[PDB]
DNA sequence: TACTTCTGTAACTCAATTTTCGGGTCCTAGTACACTGATGG
DNA sequence: CCATCAGTGTACTAGGACCCGAAAATTGAGTTACAGAAGTAA
């Protein structure tokens, strides 16, 4: 009832700000209040209920296919909504089995990356048991995500094409016998293959503004 | 100088190009079984296709015939759960099933009748005579006058006595849709919704001869005490009365055995701030829920 | 209807009815008239007194259709009432309607 | 949810231009390679004519 | 090309060669239906060729169902004798295969609508009717049901000739139309 | 093997648990994470340098770092967000339209035996559960009682053990059909009751993905699932290739199951149960460590209670079919009135009746 | 020969069709009549199929389903005759398109034109994508309607769509369902709605 | 329940059968010996049935009766719906 | 009074259409049951 | 002061129509024989 709604503003205030250290994530947490949102009379059972859903909520966002952002300030919800409970026995996230290499790839990535802030908060979180390693991430009865065309063509992927593009150039150019002109038989190279990719990606993000920006 | 620095360029070139291929290749792999996972999404579909035939054909919906065990236990009448399931009379059943008793008490004086002057006509049809032909048709005209005098009865005489045999397994077929067995219908006819027992509200007068009469004769013999209380009531209407009017029915006084016994009960069955009172009744003898309660919040709390 | 009258109740009714005539008791008449009124009576009390869903598997032997009567033959067949199972080797079902 | 499907299915387009073009790219450079066979046979047929 | 259809149904006639009483056939046959309310022939059913045969009562049987000629005349036969045993003097005399009924799948779909429009004086399409093409072949007397899922279904010839010849010329337009 | 949806929301494909148990453990070997301890300046030293050596960072950063990521009720709610204004308008709502406001009978008892084992530890220390014990939550469908049972389907939840031999579970669920007393006692009521339905009728059996494991512990126990392969091995069925297993040299570790999927548990004849795997998780140091009571009922749906049909200030210790005096056919006495109403005088029915024990669904289940 | 140019100008008169195809379908009765190839056929079938035919011809084609709601006999009896018809008169009709059912359906129905061009312009687009492969085009044309109604402002449930074009809802959802997951690239470019292509039931 | 309905039954056909016996000249002892010798003589599997629908598949047969009594293994039993399968 | 069509049965094909079949779905209306809240002798 | 006895706040029932989708079944056309009844048409 709402609390989506909240969780998508905090994680919005949070990338506006494109950092992340853990001290922009506590300002916004103190300014915003967001510790109370867990204070209001309700009874055990539905505040634990609440929790839960809370939690799930959370860890939901911090796992793809959101960017890197967005998922280590749902880390940082995470973390400050299960170490401020009012429930006793602290609530503890559910975390899958098919997930956990994500999580581990995710954190390996943050210490690599000297984000000391986000893998030190994993670290936490873990040493004090606040993880249910369930086998699914709900029990069965009964946005900003990310593109995989920047895993495919990005600054340095293309970088590295047209290098190896103009030295197949040069090397072309000095193979000849004669330095007059190349060889007949070698002349099938294409120069459009930077230009068709720039068209292809171009098209790409023209669509997605025209589709994200309302009729 | 060479094209050989040419081949080895190139097929390094070609490497590195494959290696893309086949990354962006495993990336299309990953979107189409999305893409399966979604339509499957489509084509998926619950809980009440197993309930009590958890195991059913497709064909004709049965699920396997009952195990030995089924047998013995029906054997050793252990009423199953769907047997000693009892729903509320409406009331609209209860106009149905007058309806229908009316119905049936016409057509049964019926079709005596009714096959008479069909025998009748039968014989008129082939008598191969006049003055046997006339007698006929008097005994016609006669059987027509009956038939008529049938159809005009009264309700009141119609009904019957609360004790006289009705089709009562008809009308949970035809009238009732099968919602009644023909048991309970015969049952809630006969004892309780027929014009011949006293539905009406109780009278102080006939609430104190009852007393008496309940008194005098004994509380074991209701049948007798419905028989002598002069208006038409059944034993369970004055046994009913008498309960709800009685005064020993509870205890109504507190004893230490008794209250230890409440204590006894009280922390075997506890679950925590939950006391299901209901529960604790039955091992209680003569008590109500309400006592229990007031007792264990006022007087036996340990706080 | 001249079908049900094939079964223990319509056969014990034909030979009870041919009892009596034998005995000089009753007339064919009224014989016949009992039959009919026993017909009537049995459809009525099947089609309304009986409510109880039967469903039977077999490998059909033969089949047999005229004038509005069929006459199948089963084998290896089970009946399946309410909750019980009743196996026999060979099955003669006659439908009229 | 035909958000995430839509999303996944201009991906998919996307990504079969992609291929679309590195495919032609490789069969260029297939017959580019198969040009560079023939033409170093051709040439290397020069030097063989004095063997022992 | 190297498939060829393969035979679905085969529709004969025979004449017995004497009137019959289709009641007497139908009380004392072991699988007939007589329902002369619905139609006025007795429909006889045999599991060995797996066949149906009409007897009607001026003695001419109509035997289908089967998948082979040879298959066809000895159903033809088995009726024949099934009602000879009968007590009636029934023979073999004229008998004659008069429909062949056979299915095949090109294995590629097919664009209907060109074909219906470049062969408008021979093909009916009628989407709202059947969503099958109807071609009426004009060298051999066949009707071919032409469906964009590639199977083709040829009825109306006397002999499997005539169904084999009529696949192979309809096999160069479809794969020219296909999809 | 790795649990994955097989339909959308709903259902997973069948796997091994002790494949996935094996997976989960070995995923977290040695890593400090599988304790089942209770939560505990001199400390803050070796805490920096485990950051340190954990993050690849100096001691002053684990310090910092240790520091600055610090922790960071009251009844007045204020400066409201649009959840907490949610919930603010509710309070008030609930406030203006309520006189009490206490927790209603139902909501307690749900949490009281959602928590009535947490955090308990065992009483000897030699039956405390391993670290990493595959808890099955495990849920049975409630019989249908009543007639609404149809529609909603109630389920009692348990928190089955894993690694916990099948019988464990079978003598734990309880439900009423194993408390049925047989016979008809109308011509006289003070028989020694018969011998429980738990004890004449011991056969049961559960079936989990094409699996019947039958309980044939006691000598009166006898295939119940033997009716069941003989019906299938019929005709044709769609259902096939039927397993079987004696339920005692099983374990729930060594179950292929799916979850969220239905599965059966057949017991006392043909008193059938659906069980539902909600979910599968290792062992917390939050909840329950005994492995005395840990077949633990977590939840339960609090049935009604039948009253005397006479009376209606006691349940029903018995059901009269046939009865010549009750307005119901099937009509439900207590042990006083039943008493009053159907013997004269020293135990001599009176009028015609079957009278058989009835014992509460709502009361014993 | 009377009774039916008559019979025949009553049913145009319940479809409020222009007296052009009248005069059609009076000269492809007059012809049957002279020809009585089918001279067995009740006269009122002859003259509901060359209505029908009329129709197909001058480029408004009407469904089967839309004549025999006018017609006194059933569908069965329309198509037999229409098919004896054109084997008669030795001519042939165009096939039927998709796009020749948009503008009568989109005008019974209170969509917008602009809907209505929505409509058109993905039937058009799926049927050259081949999303809907051997389906009637009454079908694709009702799928196309629900989907462009869905999307745009004014939204129609499956039962009007059907009851409009004649179509079963269930042929409705299972022509749908194969043009579901091509819902935007089959909308115009530039189409405006205030409940999202990218969103629909 | 068969001998219920058998009972029912005889019952009802004497109750028609009364008036009869009451006209054509014949005591009502004469009913009620017909009726005890009915009941008395009352102590190949054959169904004598109505059909609903009787559909044929390729090689399937669907029954649907309306009505019956079968005498199966020499005990008879009544159905007021049978659904049965089988295959020629 | 002729002079037609229209039934079955067979057999594959496909889409369209209907049927129906178990279950759910939502909504109004009592129902149970622990607790409160006085209430009175 | 220990019993009373309406109200109370729920989930849990009770009927009461009502809907949603899936699976099976049907229809519909194509051939060709065959005999007899319907169904206009003249
Ligand atoms: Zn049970
Ligand atoms: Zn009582």
């Amino acid at each position: 009832p709402g609390l989506q709604t909240d969780c998508e503003a905090l994680l919005s205030r949070f990338q506006e700000t494109d950092s992340v250290r853990f001290e922009d994530f506590t300002e916004l947490w103190r300014n915003m209040k967001f510790g109370t949102i867990f204070c209001g009379r309700m009874r055990n059972l539905e505040k634990n209920m609440f929790t839960k859903e809370a939690l799930a909520l959370a860890w939901r966002y911090f796992l793809p296919p959101y960017t890197f952002q967005i998922r280590v300030g749902a880390l940082y919800l995470l973390y400050g909504l299960y170490n401020t409970q009012l429930c006793q026995p602290k609530q503890k996230i559910r975390v899958a089995l098919k997930d956990w290499d994500e999580v581990l790839k995710f954190q390996q990535d943050l210490v690599n990356a000297q984000h000391f802030d986000a893998a030190y908060i994993f670290r936490k979180l873990r040493l004090d048991r606040a993880f249910h390693f369930t086998a699914m991430p709900k029990l069965l009865s009964y946005k900003d995500p990310s593109d995989r065309v920047m895993k495919l063509i990005t600054s340095d992927v293309l970088e590295e094409m047209l290098n190896v593009h103009d030295h197949y150039q040069n090397m072309k150019h000095v193979i000849s016998v004669d330095k007059s002109k190349p060889d007949k038989a070698l002349s099938l190279i294409k120069d459009d293959f930077f230009d068709n990719i720039k068209n292809i990606v171009l098209e790409h993000q023209q669509w997605h503004k025209d589709r994200k920006n309302p009729s | 100088e060479d094209p050989e620095t040419c081949l080895q360029l190139n097929m390094v070139y070609q490497e590195v190009i494959q290696e893309k291929l086949a990354e962006a290749n495993l990336l299309l792999a990953q979107n189409r079984e999305q893409q399966e996972e979604l339509m499957r999404d489509l084509a998926g579909s619950y809980m009440g296709h197993f309930m009590k035939p958890y195991f059913k054909d497709k064909v004709t919906g049965v699920g396997p015939p009952a195990n030995e065990d089924t047998r013995e236990k029906a054997a050793q009448g252990i009423k199953a759960f769907e047997e000693l399931l009892v729903t509320k009379w409406k009331n609209w059943e209860k106009a149905l099933l007058r309806k229908s008793v009316v119905s049936d008490r016409l057509q049964r004086l019926l079709q005596p009748k009714l096959l008479k002057l069909e025998y009748l006509h039968q014989k008129q049809s082939k008598v191969s005579s006049e003055l046997e032909r006339q007698a006929l048709e008097k005994q016609g005209r006669e059987a027509e006058k009956e038939i008529q005098d049938i159809n005009q009865l009264p309700e009141e005489a119609l009904l019957g006595n609360r004790l006289d045999s009705h089709d009562w397994e008809k009308i949970s077929n035809i009238n009732f849709e099968g919602s009644r067995s023909a048991e309970e219908i015969r049952k809630f006819w006969q004892n309780s919704e027929h014009p011949s027992i006293n539905k009406q509200e109780w009278s102080r007068e006939e609430e104190e001869r009852l007393q008496a009469i309940a008194a005098a004769h004994g509380h074991l013999e209701w049948q007798k005490i419905a028989e002598e209380l002069g208006t038409s009531r059944s034993a369970f209407q004055c046994l009913q009365k008498f309960q709800q009017h009685n005064k020993a029915l509870k205890r109504k006084e507190w004893t230490e055995e008794e209250d230890r016994m409440l204590t006894q009960l009280v922390q075997e069955m506890r679950v925590g701030s939950h006391i299901p009172y209901r529960r604790i009744v039955y091992y209680m003898e003569g008590r109500d829920s309400m006592q229990l309660i007031y007792r264990w919040t006022k007087s036996l709390d340990p706080g | 209807y001249q079908l049900y009258r094939n079964t223990t109740l319509g056969n014990s009714l034909q030979e009870s009815l041919d009892e009596l005539i034998q005995s000089q008791q009753i007339t064919p008449q009224l014989a016949l008239q009992v039959l009919l009124q026993f017909d009537k009576a049995i459809n009525a009390a099947l089609a309304q007194r009986v409510r109880n869903r039967v469903n039977f598997r077999g490998s059909l032997n033969t089949y047999r259709f005229c004038d509005n009567v069929w006459t199948f033959v089963l084998n290896d067949v089970e009946f399946r009432e309410v909750t019980e199972l009743i196996k026999v080797d060979k099955v003669k079902i006659v439908a009229c309607d | 949810m035909l958000s995430r499907l839509q999303e996944l299915r201009k991906e998919e387009e996307t990504l079969l231009r992609l291929k679309a073009a590195l495919h032609d790219q490789l069969n260029r450079l297939k017959v580019e390679e198969l040009a560079l066979q023939s033409m170093i046979s051709s040439r290397r047929g020069d030097e063989m004519l004095s063997s022992h | 090309s190297g498939i060829v259809p393969q035979l679905q149904n085969i529709v004969s006639t025979v004449n017995l060669g004497c009137k019959l009483d289709l009641k007497t056939i139908a009380l004392r046959a072991r699988n007939a239906e007589y329902n002369p309310k619905r139609f006025a022939a007795v429909i006889m059913r045999i599991r060995e060729p797996r066949t149906t045969a009409l007897i009607f009562s001026s003695g001419k049987m109509v035997c289908t169902g089967a998948k082979s000629e040879e298959q066809s005349r000895l159903a033809a036969r088995k009726y024949a004798r099934v009602v000879q045993k009968l007590g009636f003097p029934a023979k073999f005399l004229d008998f004659k295969i008069q429909n062949m009924v056979g299915s095949c799948d090109v294995k590629f779909p097919i664009r209907l609508e060109g074909l219906v429009l470049t062969h408008q004086q021979f093909s009916s399409y009628e989407p709202e009717l059947f969503p099958g093409l109807i071609y009426r072949m004009i060298k051999p007397r066949i009707v071919l049901l032409i469906f964009v899922s590639g199977k083709v279904v040829l009825t109306g010839a006397k002999v499997r000739a005539e169904i084999y010849e009529a696949f192979e010329n309809i096999y160069p337009i479809l794969k020219g139309f296909r999809k | 093997n790795f649990p994955e949806y097989e339909l959308p929301e709903l259902n997973t494909r069948a796997f091994h648990v002790g494949a996935f148990g094996e997976l989960w453990r070995g995923r977290l070997r040695g890593a400090g994470d599988l304790s089942l301890r209770e939560p505990p300046a001199a400390d803050s030293d070796r805490e920096d340098a485990a950051v340190a050596r954990d993050l690849d960072c100096s001691l002053e950063a684990a310090a910092e770092l240790r520091a600055v990521c610090g922790l960071d009720e009251v009844i007045p709610e204020n400066t409201d967000l649009v959840t907490l204004g949610v919930r603010k308008r509710f309070l008030e709502h609930r406030e203006e339209t309520i006189t009490i406001d206490r927790a209603c009978r139902q909501e307690t008892f749900v949490y009281e035996m959602e928590s009535h084992a947490i955090g308990k530890k065992p009483e000897n220390s030699a039956d405390m559960i391993e670290e990493g014990e595959l808890i099955l939550s495990v849920n049975i469908l409630y019989p249908v009682i009543f007639h609404k049972h149809k529609e909603h389907k109630p389920y009692q939840t348990m928190l089955v053990l894993g690694s916990q031999k099948l019988t464990q579970l079978r003598d734990s669920i309880r439900c009423v059909s194993d408390l049925q007393i047989g016979g008809e006692f109308s011509n006289t009521p003070d028989q020694a009751p018969e011998h429980i339905s738990k004890d004449l009728y011991k056969s049961a059996f559960f079936y989990f993905e094409g699996t019947f494991y039958n309980d044939k512990r006691y000598p009166e126990c006898r295939d119940l699932s033997r009716t069941i392969i003989e019906w299938s091995e019929s005709h044709d069925r769609g259902y096939g290739k039927f397993q079987t297993a004696r339920m005692e040299d099983f374990t729930f570790n060594d179950l292929c199951i799916k979850l969220g999927f239905p599965y059966l548990y057949c017991h006392q004849g043909d008193c059938e149960h659906v069980i539902v795997i909600t979910d599968i998780r290792l062992v917390h140091h939050d909840d329950c460590l005994d492995r005395t009571l840990y077949p633990l009922l977590i939840k339960k749906h609090w049935l009604w209670t039948r009253k005397c049909f006479v009376c209606k200030m006691y349940t029903a210790r018995w059901v009269t079919n046939n009865d010549s005096f009750a307005p119901e056919d099937p009509c439900f006495f207590c042990d006083v009135c039943f008493r009053m109403l159907h013997y004269d005088s020293e135990g001599n029915k009176l009028g015609e009746f079957l009278a058989y024990p009835y014992v509460d669904p709502g009361t014993f289940n | 020969m009377m009774n039916a140019f008559k019979e025949i100008t009553t049913m145009a008169d319940r479809i409020n069709l222009p007296r052009n195809i009248v005069d059609r379908t009076n000269n492809l009765f007059k012809q049957v009549y002279e020809q009585k190839s089918l001279k067995g056929r009740a006269n009122d079938a002859i003259a509901s199929a060359c209505l029908y035919i009329a129709c197909r011809q001058e480029g408004v084609p009407r469904t089967f389903k839309e004549i025999c709601a006018v017609s006194r006999i059933s569908k069965k009896e329309i198509g037999r005759c229409f098919k004896l018809i054109l084997k008669a008169l030795e001519t042939s009709v165009d096939l039927i398109t998709t796009g020749d059912f948009m503008s009568r359906f989109c005008s019974n129905l209170c969509l917008p034109k602009q809907v209505q061009m929505a409509a058109t312009h993905i039937a058009r687009k799926a049927v050259e994508l081949d999303l809907v492969p051997g389906r009637s085009p009454i079908s694709v044309a009702a799928a196309a309607i629900y989907m462009a109604s869905q999307a745009s402002a004014e939204k129609r449930t499956q039962k009007e769509i059907g009851d409009i074009a004649g179509v079963a809802d269930v042929t409705i959802r299972q022509s749908y369902r194969l043009i579901y997951p091509r819902a935007p690239d089959l909308f115009p470019t530039d189409f405006k709605f205030d409940t999202p292509v990218d969103k629909l039931p | 329940t068969v001998p219920k309905l058998y009972r029912s039954v005889i019952e009802d056909v004497i109750n028609d059968v009364r008036d009869i016996f009451l006209d054509d000249g014949v005591d009502e002892q004469v009913l009620m010996e017909l009726k005890t010798l009915w009941e008395n003589k009352l102590m190949e599997n054959v169904v004598v049935c109505q059909y609903d629908k009787i559909h044929r598949s390729k090689n399937k047969w669907k029954f649907h009766l309306k009505d019956g009594i079968m005498n199966l293994n020499g005990r008879d039993y009544i159905f007021s719906k049978a659904i049965g399968d089988a295959e020629w």
